[PDB]
C-alpha cells in the first residue's frame, strides 16, 4: 500500500463540507496563503507607501493611474480623491486640481 | 456632477452638455436648456459614456428620481470626452445618437454596469441584462433580459477576468461567459462568505483583478468592526488558473488600484542618492 | 438569537402567508407548527426528520438470500445533536421489515450504535426530534457477518 | 356639489410660471386629479394637491381641467381560489385578481 | 474486500424503484432533510413572524 | 498609422495617441495615394478615416492582423477590426479584453491562426475570443 | 493552515486509533515554520492541540 500526500496546492480551502470526507490536499481554513498547483507559501504582506511626505496625512477614497497628460511629460501620475477634494501627485509634489 | 478632467487640461470641470435638453417652442423653434442632472455611477463603453440612477430634474424643479434610467452619450473625439448627452437632438429640423431605455426590473436601483467583449452587462441586484450595440439606426442598443435571479451585490463587486464576469449574486460567486453561469463557491465557502459579509457591512464589498498573479479577491469588512466603517479588512482570493480559494488580510482598504511606484522603487540609480545617506532618513524598507 | 445563520449578504428571509392567521418563516430553527381541528388551536412541536431505506441485500458484497448478522453502525457525524436510530428487517424482500430495536446516538459521547439482527434484508431509519440539535451525517459503516440460508 | 373656479383664462410666455387653486362648494375632503387636453406645453408637480404649479414650455393653446372625486371604501371579491399574483414593473406593483 | 458507505448526500430519495437494487447512499423515503453532495442534516423548521 | 501627431493651421501640435487612420486600397505595383478623411466633400469607393478609440493608458503602440481581423494592442484594452465591403462604417472596432495588452511595439506575431502576445505578466496565445497562458 | 478530521478512511478504518509519529515534508526555500498538531476521540469536535 501507499499513502502519499502531494500537490498540497492543487486545491485550497474547502469549508462547509464534512472535513472527514475531503482529500488530504485540502484545508478547512486558511489565511495569508498562496497556492500554485503544487505548492503553498506565505502570502506577501503589506507596507506603507508615500510619493511625497504630504500624502501620509490623507485618507483617500479612490484613485486611478493616469499614464499621460498634455502638460505632463511621458510619465504617469495619479488622480486621487478625498472626502472634499481631488488631488494629483507625480512623485514630485502634491496639487489640488479640484474644480473651482 | 461627474466632473471630468480633460486630457489637455490641468483642472477638473463639469462634463460638457451635462443636463442639455432640446426644447421646441411654438411653430417649431428649437432651443437648448440645462437642468440639474445628478448621477451615481459613470463608465465607458463603445467609445461612449453611461449613467445609472439619474436624478433628472426639469422645469418646476421638484426632482423625480428614475432609478432605471440609463443615458448614453455620443462617440469620443481626439483626446477629448463626449460633448452631447441630450436625447432630443435632431429635432431642430445623421450619426451620433444619445438616448435611454428606462428598463423594467425588480428592486431597481440600477447600481452597477460593466462591459464584456462588446456586450454590456447591467446589474441591479436582480434581473441582469445584456447590451447589444448596433452600428447606427433608430435603436442603437437593444437590451435583452438574461437572468431572473442573478444580480450584483454592490456597485463594484464585478470585474472581467477571462471573457467572463466575477459576480456576487447575493448568495455566492458566479462566473458566466455569457448565456451560462456557474458557481465558484457552491458548497466550499458559501456559508462562510455569506456569514462573514452579512454581519457588519455587505455593501462595502469590493473586488480587484490581481492579474499580476492570476488572482481575483473579493474585499469585505472584517467580522468585528463598527457598523459605520467601510474599510475592508479581509479578502477572499480566488485563483482562476487552478480554481482554489484562500483568504488574507488587508490594511483597511477604502479603495485599491494598480500604479507605478515612486522613483526610489521604480528603479533608482547610484547618482540619485545625492541627498540620501546610510542614516535611513525615514526610509529603511529598501 | 445573537447571530443567526445567514444565507444572503443582505440577510433576507423567506416568509410565508399562512392559513393560521399570520406570517411564518419557512427555514428557521427546529420548530414545527401543526394545526389541530379538534380544539381549533395552533400547536408547536419539534421538527421531526425521518430517513428510511429498505431492502439492503448487500448484493454488491455477498449473496442476497444469505442471512447476515447485523451488529453495529459506525457513522461519521458532524456538529452537536442527538439522533434516534431505528433498525429492523424481514426474511423476505418485498415487505417493509418490522422494527427490532432503537438507540440514541448522542454526539460527543457515543462512537456507534449497537443493534442485533440476523434478517437477510435490513432496513435502517434515522430520526431527529430534538430542538437543540444541529448535527449531520456524512456516512456510515455497518459491521456484519454472514450466516446461512434455508 | 357643483364646483367652480375663479380663473378661466390666462396669458403666459415660455419661461413664466403660474399657480391655480381648486375649491369645491362644500368644505369636505375630496381627492383631486388634474388633466391636460394636449400633452406637453406645461410641467406639473403634485397633481394630487389643490394647488398646481405650471410652467409654459412651448407655443399653443391649451385647456386645463381639475377632476374632484369623493373617494369611498370598496370591498373586493378575491376568494382563495382566485388570489393575487403581484407582478412587478418599473418598481410598480399590480394586483391582477379574477372578477376585477 | 471493502464495504464503505460514503457520500450519503450525493443522491437523496429514490422511490418507485426496487429498494433492493439501489445504492447504499440512497433512501426510499425522506422528509425535512437537506443534502449537499456529501452530508445530510435536519432541514430548518418554521416559526411565526410579525 | 498609430499615435498620429496630427498638426493643423496654427501649428501648435495636438497629440492624439488614440487616433488611427487608414488609407485607400493599393494599386498596380504602387502604394496608396490618399490619406485624407474629408474626401467626397467636393460635391463611390476608396474611403479613408479613423475611429479615435477610447481606452486606458492609450499610446496605441502596436497593431497586427489575423485572418482578416485586426488586433490592436495598447498595453491594455485590446480590440478587433472587422472590415466591411464598402459602406459608411468600413471598419467597426469592438472591445475584446479588459486586462490583455501587448508589452512593446513588436512583441506580437502570428504563428497558427493566433497571436503570441505578452500581457505585461505572461505569454498568451489567443485564437480569437479566447486566450490562454503559455507560461 | 488548518485541516481537521483526518480519518485515513482511504487507507484504514476511521474509528481505529492511529499512533502519529512524524511528518516528513518536502519544502523549498528558506524559512522557519511552527507546526502544531492534535486530535480528538470523536469526529465532530475540533481536536485540542497536543
Amino acid at each position: 500500500a501507499l499513502y502519499p500526500i502531494k500537490s498540497l496546492g492543487a486545491v485550497g480551502v474547502i469549508a462547509d463540507q464534512a472535513p472527514t470526507d475531503l482529500a488530504p490536499n485540502a484545508f478547512t481554513n486558511a489565511i495569508n496563503a498562496r497556492f500554485v498547483e503544487q505548492r503553498v507559501f506565505k502570502t506577501g504582506g503589506n507596507a506603507p507607501l508615500s510619493y511625497v511626505d504630504e500624502d501620509k496625512d490623507l485618507t483617500p477614497l479612490s484613485f486611478v493611474s493616469m499614464p499621460f497628460d498634455y502638460y505632463s511629460a511621458g510619465n504617469s501620475f495619479l488622480v486621487v480623491g478625498t472626502n472634499k477634494k481631488l488631488y494629483k501627485l507625480t512623485d514630485e509634489s502634491l496639487t489640488d486640481i479640484s474644480r473651482k | 456632477t461627474p466632473q471630468v478632467k480633460e486630457f489637455e487640461s490641468e483642472y477638473f470641470v463639469d462634463l460638457p452638455g451635462w443636463g442639455e435638453q432640446t426644447v421646441v417652442d411654438n411653430d417649431g423653434n428649437p432651443s437648448v436648456k440645462k437642468f440639474n442632472w445628478k448621477c451615481e455611477r459613470v463608465r465607458s463603453f463603445n467609445n461612449r459614456l453611461f449613467a445609472l440612477n439619474m436624478r433628472e430634474a426639469n422645469a418646476s424643479g421638484v426632482t423625480t428620481n428614475y432609478p432605471l434610467r440609463l443615458r448614453w452619450s455620443n462617440f469620443a473625439n481626439e483626446n477629448k470626452a463626449p460633448t452631447l448627452w441630450d436625447d432630443f437632438a435632431y429635432d431642430r429640423v445623421e450619426n451620433g445618437y444619445a438616448g435611454y431605455i428606462d428598463l423594467a426590473d425588480s428592486n431597481g436601483s440600477l447600481i452597477d454596469i460593466l462591459p464584456l467583449k462588446d456586450y454590456l452587462f447591467v446589474y441591479t441586484e436582480f434581473e441582469t441584462y445584456i447590451g447589444s450595440p448596433t452600428n447606427n439606426t433608430y435603436q442603437p442598443l437593444m437590451f435583452k433580459k438574461l437572468f431572473n435571479d442573478s444580480g450584483i451585490l454592490a456597485p463594484e463587486c464585478v470585474v472581467e477576468v477571462e471573457g467572463s464576469h466575477f459576480v456576487v449574486t447575493q448568495n455566492d460567486v458566479i462566473l458566466h461567459n455569457g448565456a451560462t453561469k456557474k458557481s465558484i463557491a457552491s458548497n466550499r465557502v458559501k456559508n462562510m462568505l455569506i456569514n462573514e459579509v452579512c454581519l457588519v457591512n455587505p455593501l462595502a464589498t469590493r473586488v480587484h483583478l490581481h492579474q499580476d498573479k492570476k488572482e481575483v479577491w473579493v474585499l469585505y469588512v472584517g467580522p468585528g468592526e463598527p457598523k459605520e466603517s467601510f474599510a475592508c479588512t479581509k479578502a477572499a482570493v480566488w485563483n482562476y488558473e487552478f480554481d482554489t480559494w484562500s483568504f488574507r488580510t488587508i490594511p483597511y482598504a477604502q479603495c485599491i488600484g494598480l500604479v507605478d511606484p515612486p522613483v526610489l522603487e521604480r528603479g533608482p540609480i547610484w547618482s540619485d542618492f545625492q541627498e540620501i545617506t546610510w542614516d535611513d532618513p525615514s526610509i529603511k524598507e529598501l | 438569537v445573537w447571530r443567526k445563520d445567514a444565507t444572503n449578504f443582505r440577510q433576507r428571509v423567506t416568509i410565508v402567508g399562512s392559513f393560521l392567521k399570520g406570517f411564518y418563516q419557512v427555514d428557521v430553527g427546529a420548530l414545527d407548527y401543526f394545526y389541530d381541528r379538534l380544539n381549533d388551536v395552533v400547536i408547536e412541536k419539534p421538527l421531526e426528520m425521518r430517513l428510511e431505506r429498505t431492502g439492503i441485500d448487500f448484493d454488491n458484497v455477498t449473496n442476497e438470500w444469505n442471512q447476515k448478522h447485523i451488529n453495529r453502525f459506525r457513522p461519521q457525524t458532524t456538529g452537536s445533536g442527538t439522533y434516534i436510530f431505528e433498525a429492523g428487517g424481514s426474511q423476505f424482500s418485498n415487505e417493509y421489515g418490522h422494527p427490532h430495536t432503537s438507540k440514541t446516538y448522542t454526539i460527543g459521547v457515543d462512537r456507534h450504535v449497537s443493534v442485533r439482527l440476523n434478517h437477510p434484508y435490513l432496513f435502517y431509519n434515522v430520526i431527529d426530534n430534538d430542538v437543540n440539535s444541529n448535527a449531520a451525517i456524512n456516512g456510515l459503516t455497518i459491521e456484519f457477518a454472514v450466516g446461512g440460508r434455508r | 356639489s357643483s364646483v367652480t373656479l375663479d380663473i378661466v383664462s390666462a396669458s403666459l410666455d415660455v419661461g413664466e410660471e403660474i399657480v391655480i387653486t381648486a375649491t369645491a362648494s362644500p368644505e369636505g375632503e375630496y381627492s383631486y386629479q388634474w388633466s391636460v387636453d394636449k400633452t406637453g406645453y406645461v410641467s406639473t408637480t403634485s397633481v394630487t394637491g389643490k394647488s398646481i404649479k405650471l410652467v409654459a414650455l412651448r407655443k399653443g393653446e391649451i385647456n386645463v381641467t381639475c377632476t374632484v372625486s369623493q373617494m369611498t371604501q370598496k370591498d373586493y371579491d378575491a376568494f382563495d381560489d382566485y388570489p393575487w399574483y403581484h407582478a412587478v414593473i418599473s418598481n410598480c406593483a399590480v394586483a391582477t385578481t379574477h372578477y376585477e
